């Protein structure tokens, strides 16, 4: 049996079609050494943070909250323009949200599905076909947001502006 | 070429002396053509 | 000049620690003397057999780290 | 088995008289190199484009469509190409022939699959190839005239590259 | 049992006349030390690179991409003139090609791990030009020969660009002889340095 | 023994996969030969790859000429960038990304064409023969064959 | 008949769908779901029938609460930002409710809908079966026509800048 | 600039370093005639000294109060060519040497006489290994994750304590 993603390599033994974004892609066999379900949970959390981060790098191009209206549209400067009381409140809120993952991982590790923090308020994923599609879509949009945020971060390092601004001014290359 | 003489040149002291003389020699040559490189030029 | 000497002082702190930690952790036993704890803290050696065992005691690592302590405070 | 067209050379071992325009002429062995169906489709394509090109050279020398003499002045033959690229004439011709060539690409790939004769786009709106003997004769006539027009186009454009005259004007003068 | 290329030497083992371009030429006996599969992989690769490179020099003399960064008739001057970002793009793309076309069997210990892998045969036949098995032997021979000739030809062209600061075709058309008052060989130790 | 550069991982005491797929013979036009999935060369074969290139080359023609073409008082057309299309309802963003951001020919001064090379930024084809012959030249043109003639007569 | 007689007929285009003339050279319906493609075709078609009606009407009529653009395409740029956003969310509401909150190719057809049916016949024009078949063919062909026509109307309005009927009554070739 | 340092191109103490280095060579050159080998040797040293000082001034190095270049190694990208890139270059070579040496010691264990392979090196096989080192980061990490780099603690001899 060979891997779907890299057809000339053998299939990575510890990933399976059961996993939503499975492509058979583990050329360096991380799952051969680390727990596949731990890696699965880490990829989903990184994707969820990145999906918000990719929207966050883009969104104050359009509109800013009135209090932070004076803040810069380059995200890497608006990071330092926020007060430490504000960053402390963000860190506390992320801490409160992360207590549930600290309780899921490290205590009931084997009970559930990777990334399942009991957050389904609109009762989606009830229909099985919808649940299948949403599982794969969350993984794929999370991976895309990881790549996209990685891009936009380094683009803000080179051109000292945000994504849309760099595009509009056509500042695509190191000046 | 004699196989016992090639087995002699494959001995650890000869290879150590040859390889580190060859290694020392392209450091010497690299510092002849490209001298005073305190930094990677960037 | 201060950068270079601090890293020399770092070298001498880790090397003195090495001799002393090796003396503390190999005090009870090693591969040369797996029964080193039966002989005490300060014994001369276990003789010329097994390759030679001069300065094998835990006391002898105090002895050796004393030179490195003098070097570092220097 | 020796070649009908080149008697000292062998038959080219990939060409057979069931082809249209066969004379046993493959001295360089290209029918062994490339797939023969691709070569056949290419020859007919080159043939038809060059037939249009030679006839267009002749006709453009004879008359010219209304208003064109304004935009295209002393320019003729290949000369009109750069002036009409500024305008959208060559852009529009390229757009629509490229659009047809996407479907030509699909057709060629079906030909290589073996489900279509080379150059067979089934285009016979007026009726000429009803009869089989007439169909084969017109196939040979198309291949032969297309071959002649390939050489013709070559000569005509190179005559412009030498004298700047155009086909009819090169006949009238020198 | 003597070599055909070098009649006074013994015919080298691991050279049995199977490979294309095999004429018995290995006087230094590298085939006895290095597996002939790796040597033929490396020979085909060096030759394919040099075919492109020799053609690169001559065509770059004649035909240029637009722009001032691509207007260097002398090919050794093109190295510096060509946009660095795109030159490193070429380099990175070559590395990606090297890993994928070899299928992550890159090294001296894992290329040819698959018994199906053949020296120089990467599966590259986009237009299926080697589909005919009658042309196979002469294609293999003339690929090897074109590669060898282009290695020699490109080597000559590079060092004639060094000696004569001229592009290869216009070095042939505006030839100037070597004066020997410049570019003397060696001498770093004869004058004891400086 | 091990010959050296043999390439087999079992001769260098290196761990191999033990999996060595059989090599098929089918090829695709802009892809490579090798182990694929079942049915893969039937959907992503030469037919797919040729067709996709054909569509990409057709859609290049609008993209290479992308711009706001507007008529003046007469029928004369003015070309502008799509950035001049100010979208109304996106807060502070008024100039929007367009197809000119994924294909920024103009910024690099390319002047793309539906045939990829426009009238400005055209291929440069020079003649290296410089307007003289191989042998018996006179003036500022001395060929290699002339240098052979010069040496033989001296 | 076969629309492209030189090409072989696509294998999945059986005559059951209306408007089928065997036209799929590029080779869709060999990769994608024909239910998805057909529902997409009707959606594009019905949107474009309303779109061409909108272009022609807005060239003449204008609601009093709105400004008037030079052309119906410039009509988009004088309607308040909030108005465009309200229409967008209203259409989104319709798209959610009419598709049973199942909007992706993985779940849109997992309940068994036929492509393009929303149970929309208040006037009961589809009461007759054979008349329904004829109007199915009429719908898909007028929809395809309106797709092309909308492309033409929009690009000509952008180019000339003088409407559709005004363009015809004041035709001015490219110069 | 950084840490109160001065770019070497505008340091006056760097300028006096260059001048004093050349005055020292020129007074040795004042004792030789023009075409002599000692004159050419010293004239080539004055050219080399000036070139080095010119290159350092235009390189973005920072000079101290003493007029000597100082290296900034905190990680900032404007100064990555002084430690981070030379360091990246080093670790690539060092891991190459380590991967290649490790590959040969594992080969030699499967030999007829394993200790004869280490004092008489099988040079064709050892050269097969040295060529493999160019992709040591990928080869060694896959070695790690495939459970072939690290041996478990219970197959390693330890002292009784
Ligand atoms: C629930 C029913 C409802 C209600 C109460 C409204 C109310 C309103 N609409 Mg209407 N609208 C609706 C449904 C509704 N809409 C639907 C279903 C559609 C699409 C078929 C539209 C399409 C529409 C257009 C095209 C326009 C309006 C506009 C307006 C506002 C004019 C205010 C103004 O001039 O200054 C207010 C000025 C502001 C800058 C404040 C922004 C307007 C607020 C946010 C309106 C909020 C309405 C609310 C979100 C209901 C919409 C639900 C959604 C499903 C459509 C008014 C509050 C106009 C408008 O907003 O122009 C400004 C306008 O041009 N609407
Ligand atoms: C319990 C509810 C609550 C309350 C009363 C506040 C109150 C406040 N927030 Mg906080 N905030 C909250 C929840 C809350 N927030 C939550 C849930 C988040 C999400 C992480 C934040 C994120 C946040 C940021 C990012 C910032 C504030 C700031 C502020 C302060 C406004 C500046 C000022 O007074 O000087 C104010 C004390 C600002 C602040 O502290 O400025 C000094 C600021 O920048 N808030
Ligand atoms: C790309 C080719 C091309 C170009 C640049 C023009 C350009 C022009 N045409 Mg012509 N035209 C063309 C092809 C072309 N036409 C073709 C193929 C036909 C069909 C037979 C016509 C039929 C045509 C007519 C009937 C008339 C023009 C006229 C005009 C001019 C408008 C004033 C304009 C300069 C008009 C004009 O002024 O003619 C002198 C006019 O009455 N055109
Ligand atoms: C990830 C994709 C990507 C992207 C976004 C870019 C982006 C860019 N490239 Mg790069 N490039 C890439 C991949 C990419 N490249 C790869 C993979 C290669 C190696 C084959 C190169 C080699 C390359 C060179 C050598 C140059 C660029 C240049 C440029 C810049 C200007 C482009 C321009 O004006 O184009 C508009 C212009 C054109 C589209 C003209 C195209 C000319 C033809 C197509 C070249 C013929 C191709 C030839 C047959 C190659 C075949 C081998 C190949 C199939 C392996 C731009 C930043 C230029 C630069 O650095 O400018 C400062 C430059 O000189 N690129
Ligand atoms: C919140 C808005 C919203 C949402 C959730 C959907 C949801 C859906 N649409 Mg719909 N659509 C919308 C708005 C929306 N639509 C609008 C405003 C239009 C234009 C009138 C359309 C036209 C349209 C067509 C023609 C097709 C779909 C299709 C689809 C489905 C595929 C999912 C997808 O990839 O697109 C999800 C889409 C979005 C998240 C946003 C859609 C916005 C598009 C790009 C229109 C952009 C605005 C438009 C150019 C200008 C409108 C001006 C107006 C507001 C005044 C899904 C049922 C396809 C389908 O069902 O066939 C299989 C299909 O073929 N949509
Ligand atoms: C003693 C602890 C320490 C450590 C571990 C570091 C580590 C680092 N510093 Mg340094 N720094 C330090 C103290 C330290 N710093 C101090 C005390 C100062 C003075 C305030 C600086 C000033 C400084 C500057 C000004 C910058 C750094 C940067 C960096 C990062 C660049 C390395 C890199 O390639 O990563 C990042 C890149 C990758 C992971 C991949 C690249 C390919 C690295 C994480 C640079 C940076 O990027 O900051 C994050 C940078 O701009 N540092
Ligand atoms: C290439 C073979 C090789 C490899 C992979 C390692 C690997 C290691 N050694 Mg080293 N070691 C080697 C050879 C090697 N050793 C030799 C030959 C000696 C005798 C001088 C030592 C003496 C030595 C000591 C004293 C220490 C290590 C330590 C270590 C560890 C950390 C890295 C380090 O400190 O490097 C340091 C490397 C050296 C001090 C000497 C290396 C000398 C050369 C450059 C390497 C040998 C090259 C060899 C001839 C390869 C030929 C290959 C060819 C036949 C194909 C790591 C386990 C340290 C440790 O345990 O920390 C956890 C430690 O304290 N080693
Ligand atoms: C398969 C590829 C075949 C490659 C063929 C090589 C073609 C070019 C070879 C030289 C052409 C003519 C040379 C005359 C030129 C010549 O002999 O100059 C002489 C020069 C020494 O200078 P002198 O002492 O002669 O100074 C003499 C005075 O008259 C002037 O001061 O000799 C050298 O050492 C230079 C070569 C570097 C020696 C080390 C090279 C690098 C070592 C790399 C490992 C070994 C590789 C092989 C080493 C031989
Ligand atoms: C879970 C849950 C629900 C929920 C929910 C929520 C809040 C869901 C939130 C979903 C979000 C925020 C998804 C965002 C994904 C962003 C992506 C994929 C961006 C990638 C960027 C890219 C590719 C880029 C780029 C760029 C590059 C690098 C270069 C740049 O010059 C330009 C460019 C921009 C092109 C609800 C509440 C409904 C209830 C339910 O019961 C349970
Ligand atoms: C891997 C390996 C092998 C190998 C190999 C080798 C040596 C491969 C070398 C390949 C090369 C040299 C590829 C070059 C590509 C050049 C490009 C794409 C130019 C793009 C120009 C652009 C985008 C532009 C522009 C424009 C700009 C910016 C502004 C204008 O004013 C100018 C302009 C209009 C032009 C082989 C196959 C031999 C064998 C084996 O298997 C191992
Ligand atoms: C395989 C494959 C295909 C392909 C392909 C390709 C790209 C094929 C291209 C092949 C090429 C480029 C072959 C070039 C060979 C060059 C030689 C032999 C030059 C030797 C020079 C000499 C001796 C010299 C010299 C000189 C010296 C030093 C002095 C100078 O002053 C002058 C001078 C010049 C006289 C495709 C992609 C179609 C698909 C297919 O399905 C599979």
């Amino acid at each position: 049996e060979m891997s779907e993603a890299i057809p000339f390599m053998p299939k990575p033994a510890n990933i399976d079609s059961s996993m939503p974004g499975y492509a058979g892609f583990d050329p360096l066999g991380f799952t051969d050494y680390y727990s596949a379900k731990w890696m699965q949970e880490a990829e989903i959390k990184h994707g969820r943070v990145c999906m918000l981060a990719a929207l966050g790098m883009v969104f104050p191009e359009f509109a800013k909250f009135p209090q932070f209206a004076s803040f810069s549209t380059n995200p890497l400067e608006a990071f330092y323009q926020v007060s430490p009381a504000g960053w402390g409140q963000i860190f506390l809120f992320i801490g409160v949200l992360e207590t549930f993952s600290y309780e899921k991982s490290f205590y009931n590790f084997e009970g559930g599905a990777p990334g399942a923090l009991g957050f389904d308020p609109l009762r989606m994923s009830s229909n099985p076909a919808s649940a299948k599609q949403y599982a794969a879509a969350e993984v794929r949009n999370g991976r895309l947001a990881m790549i996209g945020f990685s891009g936009m971060l380094h683009h803000a390092i080179v051109s000292k502006q945000g994504p849309i601004t760099q595009i509009v001014e056509q500042n695509f290359y190191p000046k | 070429m004699d196989s016992n003489f090639l087995k002699y040149l494959s001995t650890a002291p000869v290879l150590f002396t040859v390889w580190l003389s060859f290694t020392a020699s392209f450091i010497i040559e690299a510092n002849r053509f490209f001298p005073d490189m305190l930094y990677f030029p960037m | 000049g201060d950068f270079l000497i601090h890293h020399a002082i770092a070298l001498a702190l880790h090397t003195t620690t090495l001799i002393l930690v090796k003396g503390a952790l190999d005090a009870r036993g090693s591969k040369l003397m797996p029964d080193k704890k039966d002989f005490g803290y300060a014994f001369p050696c276990d003789g010329p057999g097994r390759g030679g065992t001069c300065d094998i005691s835990a006391w002898d690592a105090f002895y050796l780290s004393m030179f490195w302590m003098l070097n570092t405070i220097g | 088995a020796m070649s009908e067209s080149v008697p000292f050379l062998k038959k080219p071992e990939a060409l057979d008289s069931s082809m249209a325009g066969y004379a046993g002429f493959d001295p360089l062995g290209l029918s062994s190199i490339a797939d023969i169906k691709f070569l056949q489709e290419s020859e007919i394509k080159h043939c038809r484009i060059a037939m249009l090109a030679a006839a267009g050279s002749i006709a453009q020398d004879i008359f010219t469509f209304p208003g064109v003499s304004k935009v295209v002045g002393t320019a003729k033959m290949t000369g009109v190409h750069d002036v009409l690229v500024k305008q959208g004439a060559m852009g529009q011709i390229l757009l629509w022939t490229s659009f047809l060539e996407v479907f030509g690409t699909i057709a060629l790939l079906e030909t290589l699959d073996g489900k279509r004769a080379p150059g067979d786009f089934k285009f016979d709106p007026l009726g000429f190839s009803k009869n089989a003997e007439t169909a084969k004769r017109y196939q040979l006539s198309e291949i032969k005239n297309g071959r002649l027009a390939m050489l013709a186009t070559g000569g005509m454009v190179h005559g412009y590259f030498i004298t700047g005259k155009g086909p009819l004007e090169l006949l009238t003068n020198f | 049992a003597k070599s055909k290329a070098v009649p006074f030497l013994s015919q080298p083992e691991a050279l049995d006349g199977s490979m294309a371009g095999d004429v018995g030429f290995d006087p230094f006996g590298i085939s006895s030390v290095i597996d002939i599969k790796w040597l033929r992989e490396s020979e085909l690769k060096h030759g394919r690179i040099c075919m492109l490179a020799a053609t690169g020099c001559l065509v770059q003399e004649v035909v240029h991409l637009p722009g001032p960064a691509f207007s260097q008739k002398m090919a050794l001057n093109a190295w510096a003139a060509a946009p660095r970002g795109g030159m490193i793009s070429i380099l990175v793309a070559i590395g990606l090609i090297e890993m994928i076309s070899n299928r992550f069997a890159l090294t001296a210990t894992d290329m040819f791990a698959n018994p199906n892998r053949v020296p120089g045969d990467l599966g590259f036949d986009p237009l299926s030009l080697g589909a005919n098995p009658a042309n196979r032997a002469r294609f293999e021979l003339s690929e090897v020969i074109h590669g060898r000739a282009a290695m020699m030809g490109f080597s000559g062209m590079v060092h004639q660009m060094i000696v004569s600061k001229q592009a290869p075709i216009e070095q042939l058309m505006h030839f100037k002889a070597v004066d020997s008052s410049l570019m003397k060989l060696g001498g770093a130790a004869g004058n004891l340095g400086y | 023994d091990t010959t050296g550069f043999s390439g087999v991982p079992s001769q260098f005491a290196r761990p191999e996969s033990g999996v060595y797929p059989a090599e098929p013979t089918e090829q695709t036009f802009l892809g490579m030969r090798g182990p694929r999935a079942p049915g893969h060369r039937e959907n992503f074969g030469g037919k797919h790859t040729a067709t996709m290139l054909a569509i990409a080359a057709l859609l290049w023609q609008p993209v290479s000429e992308a711009g706001m073409y507007r008529m003046g008082a007469d029928g004369a057309l003015t070309k502008s960038s799509f950035s001049n299309m100010e979208v109304p309802g996106f807060g502070n963003m008024k100039k929007a990304p367009t197809i000119e951001s994924l294909f920024p020919f103009a910024k690099n001064g390319f002047d793309a064409s539906p045939a990829l090379f426009g009238k400005g930024s055209m291929i440069v084809v020079e003649d290296p023969r410089d307007g003289c012959g191989a042998y018996a030249n006179s003036g500022a043109c001395h060929t290699f064959l002339d240098e052979i003639g010069d040496a033989l007569k001296k | 008949d076969n629309a492209m007689p030189f090409l072989e007929r696509p294998p999945k285009l059986d005559g059951s769908l209306a408007g089928d003339v065997g036209f799929d050279p590029v080779g869709f319906s060999n990769y994608f779901d024909l239910r998805w493609l057909r529902e997409s075709e009707l959606k594009h078609g019905r949107v474009c029938m309303l779109g061409v009606t909108g272009l022609l009407v807005q060239e003449a009529v204008c609601l009093p609460q709105f400004s008037n653009g030079k052309t119906p395409v410039d009509d988009f740029f004088v309607v308040p930002a909030a108005g465009l956003w309200q229409v967008f969310f209203a259409i989104g509401a319709v798209e959610f409710f009419s598709h049973g909150f199942k909007l992706t190719p993985g779940d849109m057809f997992s309940e068994g809908r036929e492509a393009g049916d929303f149970g929309f016949d208040p006037l009961g024009c589809g009461k007759n079966p054979d008349a329904l078949a004829r109007r199915r063919l009429v719908e898909v062909k007028n929809g395809r026509l309106a797709m092309i026509a909308f492309g033409g109307l929009l690009h000509q309005q952008l180019l000339t800048g003088q409407g559709t009927f005004e363009q015809l009554a004041n035709f001015k070739a490219i110069a | 600039d950084v840490a109160g340092l001065t770019p070497c191109g505008e340091s006056k103490e760097f300028a006096r370093r260059l001048d004093g280095s050349v005055k020292k060579l020129q007074t040795r050159l004042s004792k030789y005639e023009a075409g002599t080998p000692p004159a050419l040797a010293l004239q080539k040293q004055i050219d080399k000294t000036k070139n080095r000082f010119d290159r350092y001034g235009k390189a973005g190095l920072l000079c101290g109060t003493d007029g000597l270049p100082h290296l900034i190694t905190d990680g900032r990208w404007t100064h990555s060519g002084e430690f981070v890139i030379p360091g990246l270059l080093f670790l690539y070579v060092a891991g190459w040497i380590g991967w290649v040496g490790r590959s040969y010691v594992l080969f030699a264990r499967t030999a007829d006489k394993p200790t004869e392979k280490e004092i008489i090196i099988d040079v064709p096989v050892a050269l097969s290994f040295v060529s493999t080192g160019f992709i040591w980061p990928f080869s060694a990490f896959k070695e790690f994750t495939s459970g072939n780099l690290i041996v478990p603690a219970d197959e390693i001899t330890v002292s009784p304590r």
